[PDB]
């Protein structure tokens, strides 16, 4: 059982935020999920 | 343009040199008024 | 004849309101000092209604600006269109209400209200009627929430036949500024119901999709942010200011849009909106405004308008235009998609066409709708409080200036009493 | 007409103002003789006609070795001279002493200064009081200051810049008693009390910024900058400005639990910064990270009570809401389920300044931080255990007792904490139904 | 449009020329600490020599 | 007027369906930038069939392009007819569809579904009244056939009374550039069955045949073979754009030349087809053209035409001309070959005569052809589909996000009652 | 935005990716610092001004390679945090490089990968390179691998790996911790090519006249297969094939997952001036049973699906004969229930040269890729090496001593068999 000083060097291994969780990328989000779904409020085009 | 900048200053004045810059923006105005006026109320020069 | 005392409070509202003032500014030709240096003989025409009138041919923004820390009136002064406004308006206080109702509300705020009150009467007497009042403010902050609920009840008493229009702020779901957000949006929904006539519901997370998804910014600040809101602002009050073939005024919107008394959180929307590249590509007929208005993407509430009933719309449309088009599309909106508004109310449009167009635009309208959906927004901001209140949250500050968990109870309970009766008339 | 009198009590203290202080300086145009060579200088320092900007502080140690170089040094001229109030003997480690002994000689005269800084000020934003949570007059005379600062002023804010000992360095053999002493007497008048220790400062100038060997004088300088982040929008201007009192109803739940976390991101050094670059949400997430947290209590065992962001430099605001809706998509950073809400933004507008011969890279984005973290109750319990292992057989007491202070006291600063334990592992629950 | 467009391609290259004068002031700071570690190594060896 | 919503899907489509927006607008005089500069009057009273209306003269064009990758869009961005169509009707996705066709449907495209469905409807309201819609695709791709055939599942449902015209390139034997090809065919057939009613299949093969045999052109790229897909698109929409002495629309050839409901599935040809050398030795005299129309070389599909017989034949004619003509020698063609054709319908030729011809060429007709000799283009899939299912081939991927097993077996079982269905009157 | 995160580990990772970045290098005009004097996209990242940072995790348990890079001449491109050392090597150990020392890195080097993954946006997957036996190679890639799947859920993993040698080993436990490496990289490892070490040499030995030459002139061999399997994420042209697209269209049954590799135009200087390389010919190389990168005789398997990855001025139809004509000579033997069998990819960049390397300058190029049956008998010529040790006990003694029970052998003995028989009774002819 090595050391802290000895392990990576650190005091402490304080581990690590990004080690337990998916990918789900920061691609730019289209907010609300509201912004596609169904049919939207369309009036007639004039004729 | 010198008005322009008279009316830039805070709202509140509560330092010493913002009294005293208000008081040099004050006397620059004020000396052009008198000068503004002698030059107005005499037309021949 | 008739005027508009803008009371503008908050940091947010000082800002989102100093933006109306640079806008309407435009609108009707006053340039950074205040002269008049416009065009039109139209534009210096009912300048009466937003503008005071001074010596030397300068017209004052009528607005008292209020905001209990005396920082952001530097911010507004400093500002492009900043020396336009009058000093003694500058209604600032001492000490700050930091995100916390109960300092605007009970404590340090309380002790402005007598000075605001002065002068919001010294530029209302001055005036020979006034049309109403109109607070630009924010939900969710200090001096917004805070003081300006209580500028609405004081003045609410005094002056009771006025229209009380009020720009706010609304909390946003996705993202928080705040973290007392809920309290204070919770609290103060509770002095609106009573004592407003027309609230204007404005979320950033809204504008944030508009500035991006059809507006195509890569950088929105929030002076953008600010533009959008002022559009409406503006869209609002246009058939008093300026004239039009079918004008509708402030109180002509309040009569034919409010069913029953309490239903007034409405949500606006711009319709002329295109971007950077796209504005070549896309025509400029009255089909085009009306689909885009209608739309999901281009609404300023978050509440997405599809998952509830149209109690009420307008559209103020602005533009020289036939009011024909500016008919069957009303009435194909009502035949089309006629599953989406109510069927106890015939015709629920208000078709008000104004003459003079915007600046550089040809055409535009304003949508405001009282739909069921305003419920969703509510709602959100009840269990945003159920779970704060519960275990019982920063409530150490708010009993200690001097209230009763009574006043919570109530507030909630109220607000409850609001998102049901939405939904007796949604089915 | 926002200021902020800073009392630096301790040797720890003031040579953290000589950090804070070199900083404040810069940032303003201030030469070091306090003569500028508009209104943003009035939370840190005063204004004589001639050009004096005397700075609003007050230095007390009760040991001349530590401020005598104040009055020495190339920052003599700034300081007003009586603002720096010397001792003659030192507390020596020694609660009793700083607070009941010889710290009781040198209250007055502080106060009575404290009293002629706070007339010259139009509204007192709030207090920033330097000190060590080990040492003696870092401890007992804070204690004091703390007390009797409490009773004329009322209610003000009053922040707490700390240096809390290390989970296993420590330069001294009886820190776990002044420790357990100074936060049983300083947690009822205390309304923020940010936490810094020394070891994640080590790990930090040395994991981030390659510098091995770092002495004192490079570890202040990170708190120089924690605390012009904090005090950023006083001073300058920019949206969402975020203010003292604002910060003290957005990060301190109940009013027991006062004890926020400090982190800043931009942490990076000078060659790596050419190998990133750093937007909104790097920055972001560095804080978030465990690593570049400033306490050895880990925030990954713990749940985020409520977490302030101080945001500073060229930020554009949407990409803030965008940086943030990630965080709390994240399964590994937990939130508390009595704040749905958690994040509170500011956002300055001028850069981070940096200080010659600093080991921090020029950077034009900040974040500072403030989380409120149920982790800090590691922090306590593990000198708390300290506390239990000596008391047990009375180790150094004779000290203590013999310098006009009771035993009652220290079971008395136990017992508090065990409440203060309980608190922190009462509120992190969730709500059953 | 056009007019418009000009002031947004004058903001983008502010910006460019910003971060430009972002590297090279960020390059002095890599130099500084060349050079300083460049006189400690010197300053190690001048002191074996004397 | 009349009007065509333009459905650009698939690495293909988006390609063919450029390529389409490039003869389109040289026929109607539309110009890069998107200003009508022409010579005559014709291509300008109906532009409302393919072309909307902008402010500035200008006639943005109305094809809503999709595609799951950022891919092809930014070459038809940069492209020499690439600054026409609308910024927001370039919609497109990020990840990659991979040639999974159930990524294409059950899972990614099912993301960027409403997104072209939104652009669709605005496009699609603001018109006097639609004549069709118009999706271009590959059965064999990615984006193409598994989003293609979720947007024929999606506009049908809500439009059920309205023309579906739909250019899909089908597998081949021989020229084959992916593996799982058949995979993709035979579960999109099952799509193409019930929605589609003017489904032009048209293969890679003879494109190639008519390029570097027929034309004598050296080496057939990917651009020159679209630029014949872009000539029998056009051709079938010449007497509602054009005008002319007796003409016909796309329900005009709906009507006239699908007997049963599932025989919607066409055999497409161009008719003036020739060299670079061979123009100046020979005469486009309508006489040839029936010759060269009714013939297999000129043919758009790799199916051989004698090893069945069409069922109804249609030949959308263009250019100045009789009609002795083209309603005898066309009437000679039902009596000379008469094994080739069917005898429970006693005319199976519709003829459609436009009077502008296309640009350049003098007397083109575009050949359409209902055969049951489509049929192998519909078995040899079948049966490399078969040859891979019997030992549960490449599938982990299109099993993986939710598509089950008896959805392939219904999807050669729906495949093999239309084998059947086409050879149920082959015999005759 | 397209992007790929590589990541090599041990010392033939590290120089194999050395080459392989300098060419990646070469093909945008990055300059070795990273200065040009929106195509750099997925090998390189851009940062502020002009600074341009690759996406590589450089790692070793062992200082020596990694620091070359420190000291060479790409010292300024890649980033301090980029190259991640070690204190000790793994020493051709599994246990030491996966329950000992490689567990002693594995967090940190996590951390470098996600933090690289957060600048990306639509990352299809990573590149793990490294070799099969030694030790870093067999134990942190097994450690990398397991951590990799169950954090970053399904990405697209290639494994350009180095298969053990047939006839000689630069090492004497290859068949002995291959087999172990094997265990691991078979149930999360998506697509895995190799080349094996000695018919490289062949290929730059007949072709390449160059004889007797060192360590590098192979690495730039497989360095231009890195690019050519990685080009239609990047520069633009006809149909293009990413990293997706080969999974659906190589790999058969969710276990067949360990493909071949083969370059076309692998030519001299001299060869080029006076055989002329169009499609014909070098569609043709590929199938030809010595210039196959793993030696192995393709001859005895069948291929089951085979992508030809093309470069440069390919126009179609000269692809598209041409790959009627490889199915109708006989000698390759194609199984009858994949009947296409045959993927296309057409990119428009020449392939480029190393300034100093032999690979001489030509227009067209192939990456051929198949699943042949044929790799199975270098899977019996290492298995059978490994029952050879395991059977009088060879070097267990230092395997059990840093952690590793003694069944972990045989359980990779009868995965290995499990393995073995798979590719037989899916190349089993259709019967019916
Ligand atoms: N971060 C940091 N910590 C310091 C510094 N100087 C002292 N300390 C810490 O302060 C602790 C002791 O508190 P001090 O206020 O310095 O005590 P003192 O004034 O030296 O002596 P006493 O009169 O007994 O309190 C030590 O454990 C140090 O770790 C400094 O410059 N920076
Ligand atoms: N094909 C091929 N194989 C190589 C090359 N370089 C090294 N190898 C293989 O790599 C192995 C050497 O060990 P590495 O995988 O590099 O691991 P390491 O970093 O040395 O770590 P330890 O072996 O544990 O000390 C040998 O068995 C070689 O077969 C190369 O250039 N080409
Ligand atoms: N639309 C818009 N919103 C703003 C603006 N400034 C602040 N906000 C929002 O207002 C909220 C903070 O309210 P705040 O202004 O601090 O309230 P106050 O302190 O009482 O004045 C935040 O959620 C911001 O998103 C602005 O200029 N425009
Ligand atoms: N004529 C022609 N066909 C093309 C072109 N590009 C691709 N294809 C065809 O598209 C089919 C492969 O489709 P694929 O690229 O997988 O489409 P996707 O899956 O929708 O992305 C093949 O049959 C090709 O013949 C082109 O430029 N012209
Ligand atoms: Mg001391
Ligand atoms: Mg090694």
């Amino acid at each position: 059982g090595k050391t802290d000083m000895e392990r990576i060097g650190l005091f402490s291994e304080m581990e690590y935020i990004t080690v337990g969780d998916k990918y789900v990328s920061q691609f730019n989000r289209p907010f609300n999920e509201s912004a596609s779904k169904n049919r939207q409020i369309l009036p007639g085009g004039s004729k | 343009e010198v008005h322009k900048e008279f009316q830039s200053l805070s709202v509140f004045i509560d330092s010493i040199p913002k009294k005293i810059r208000k008081q040099k923006l004050e006397e620059e105005m004020k000396q052009l008024e008198h000068d503004i006026g002698v030059l107005e109320k005499h037309k021949v020069i | 004849m008739r005027e508009i005392v803008h009371l503008q409070a908050g940091q947010c509202g000082n800002q989102i309101g100093a933006k109306f003032w640079e806008v309407i500014s435009d609108e009707h030709g006053i340039d950074p000092t205040g002269t008049y240096h416009g065009d039109s003989d139209l534009q210096l025409e009912r300048i009466n209604v937003y503008y005071n009138e001074a010596t030397g041919g300068k017209y004052v923004p009528r607005a008292v600006l209020v905001d209990l820390e005396p920082g952001t009136m530097d911010s507004v002064r400093s500002g492009p269109f900043g020396q336009i406004f009058r000093p003694d308006n500058f209604v600032f206080g001492q000490s700050g209400a930091g995100n916390n109702w109960a300092k605007g509300h009970y404590t340090e705020g309380a002790e402005l209200v007598d000075s605001v009150l002065d002068v919001v009467r010294k530029e209302a007497e001055s005036c020979d009627c006034l049309q109403g009042f109109q607070l630009t403010h924010s939900l969710g902050g200090g001096t917004g929430s805070g003081m300006g609920t209580l500028l609405i009840s004081k003045i609410r008493e005094e002056y009771p036949d006025r229209i009380m229009n009020t720009f706010s702020v609304v909390p946003s779901p996705k993202v928080s500024d705040t973290v007392v957000e809920p309290y204070n949006a919770t609290l103060s929904v509770h002095q609106l119901v009573e004592n407003t006539d027309e609230t204007y519901c404005i979320d950033n997370e809204a504008l944030y999709d508009i500035c991006f998804r059809t507006l195509k910014l890569t950088t929105p600040t929030y002076g953008d942010l600010n533009h959008l809101v002022s559009a409406t602002m503006s869209g609002v009050t246009t058939c008093l200011r300026f004239p039009g073939q079918l004008n509708a005024d402030l109180r002509k919107l309040a009569v034919n849009m409010v069913p029953f008394p309490r239903l007034h959180f409405f949500m606006p929307g711009f319709a002329p909106l295109t971007s950077r590249g796209s504005q070549q590509y896309r025509a400029l007929t009255v089909p085009e405004l009306t689909q885009q208005m209608f739309d999901a993407k281009n609404m300023m509430a978050a509440c997405d308008p599809r998952h509830g009933r149209y109690l009420t719309v307008a559209a103020v449309f602005r533009g020289r235009m036939s009011m024909k088009e500016v008919d069957e599309q009303m009435l194909n909106v009502q035949n089309k998609n006629s599953s989406y508004f109510v069927e106890w109310i015939p015709n629920n449009v208000k078709t008000a066409v104004c003459d003079i167009p915007p600046r550089g635009l040809k055409m535009s309208a304003t949508f405001i709708g009282n739909s069921t959906a305003i419920q969703e927004l509510f709602k959100r901001i009840s269990e945003q409080f159920t779970a704060m209140f519960r275990r019982k949250a920063f409530l150490h500050w708010y009993t200690g200036e001097g209230m009763d968990e009574m006043e919570f109870t109530e507030a909630e309970s109220n607000m409850n009493d609001l998102v049901s009766e939405y939904q007796q008339y949604q089915d | 007409m926002r200021e902020c009198i800073s009392v630096h009590v301790g040797q720890a203290g003031v040579q953290i103002g000589n950090a804070c202080w070199e900083l404040y300086c810069l940032e303003h145009g201030i030469q070091p003789d306090g003569q500028m060579p508009d209104d943003s200088f009035n939370t840190f320092f005063s204004e004589t006609g001639a050009g004096k900007h005397v700075p609003r502080a007050v230095f007390v140690d009760l040991e001349p070795t530590v401020i005598d170089e104040v009055r020495t040094g190339t920052y003599r001229q700034l300081f007003h001279p009586e603002q720096l109030i010397t001792g003659k003997e030192d507390a020596a480690n020694n609660y009793a002493r700083g607070h009941y002994t010889i710290g009781k000689e040198l209250i007055d005269l502080v106060l009575d200064r404290i009293r002629k800084l706070a007339d010259q000020c139009t509204g007192l934003q709030g207090f920033l009081i330097f000190h060590s949570f080990g040492g003696g007059t870092g401890s007992g005379f804070t204690s004091l200051l703390m007390e009797r600062l409490s009773v004329d002023y009322g209610k003000k804010s009053k922040l707490e810049f700390s240096i809390y000992p290390a989970p296993q360095v420590s330069t001294a053999v009886v820190e776990p008693y002044n420790s357990i002493l100074t936060t049983h007497t300083t947690l009822e008048h205390s309304d923020c009390a940010f936490m810094v220790d020394n070891e994640a400062i080590y790990d930090i100038c040395r994991r981030n910024l390659d510098i091995e060997r770092p002495t004192y004088t490079n570890l202040n300088r990170l708190i120089g900058q924690i605390v012009s982040s904090i005090t950023a929008s006083l001073r300058f201007d920019g949206a969402l400005n975020v203010d003292l009192t604002e910060f003290q109803t957005n990060l301190v739940p109940y009013p027991r639990i006062h004890f926020p976390l400090a982190t800043y991101a931009p942490v990076i050094s000078a060659e790596k910064a050419y190998h990133e670059q750093l937007s909104v949400a790097e920055i972001t997430n560095a804080c978030f990270e465990p690593a570049n947290q400033m306490v050895k209590c880990d925030p990954r065992h713990g749940k985020y009570m409520a977490c302030c962001l101080l945001y500073r430099g060229d930020v554009v605001p949407k990409d803030v809401n965008a940086a943030i809706a990630t965080i709390k998509t994240k399964r590994t950073i937990q939130f508390v389920d009595w704040c749905p809400t958690g994040f509170k933004v500011g956002i300055n507008y001028q850069p981070p300044t940096v200080v010659p011969g600093g080991d921090l890279a020029k950077v034009q984005r900040a974040v500072c931080m403030l989380s409120n973290t149920t982790a800090i109750a590691e922090a306590w319990a593990r000198l708390d255990h300290k506390f239990d292992l000596m008391y047990a057989k009375r180790a150094f007491v004779h000290w203590y007792v013999g310098e006009g202070m009771e035993e009652g006291e220290f079971s008395e600063a136990r017992e508090d904490m065990a409440a203060l334990e309980k608190d922190y592992e009462e509120v992190g629950m969730d709500s059953v139904e | 449009q056009r007019e418009q467009i000009e002031k947004e391609r004058l903001e983008e290259e502010k910006k460019a020329t910003g971060r430009l004068q972002h590297a090279n002031e960020l390059r002095r700071q890599v130099r500084e600490n060349q050079q300083k570690q460049v006189q400690a190594r010197i300053a190690t060896f001048d002191e074996g020599r004397r």
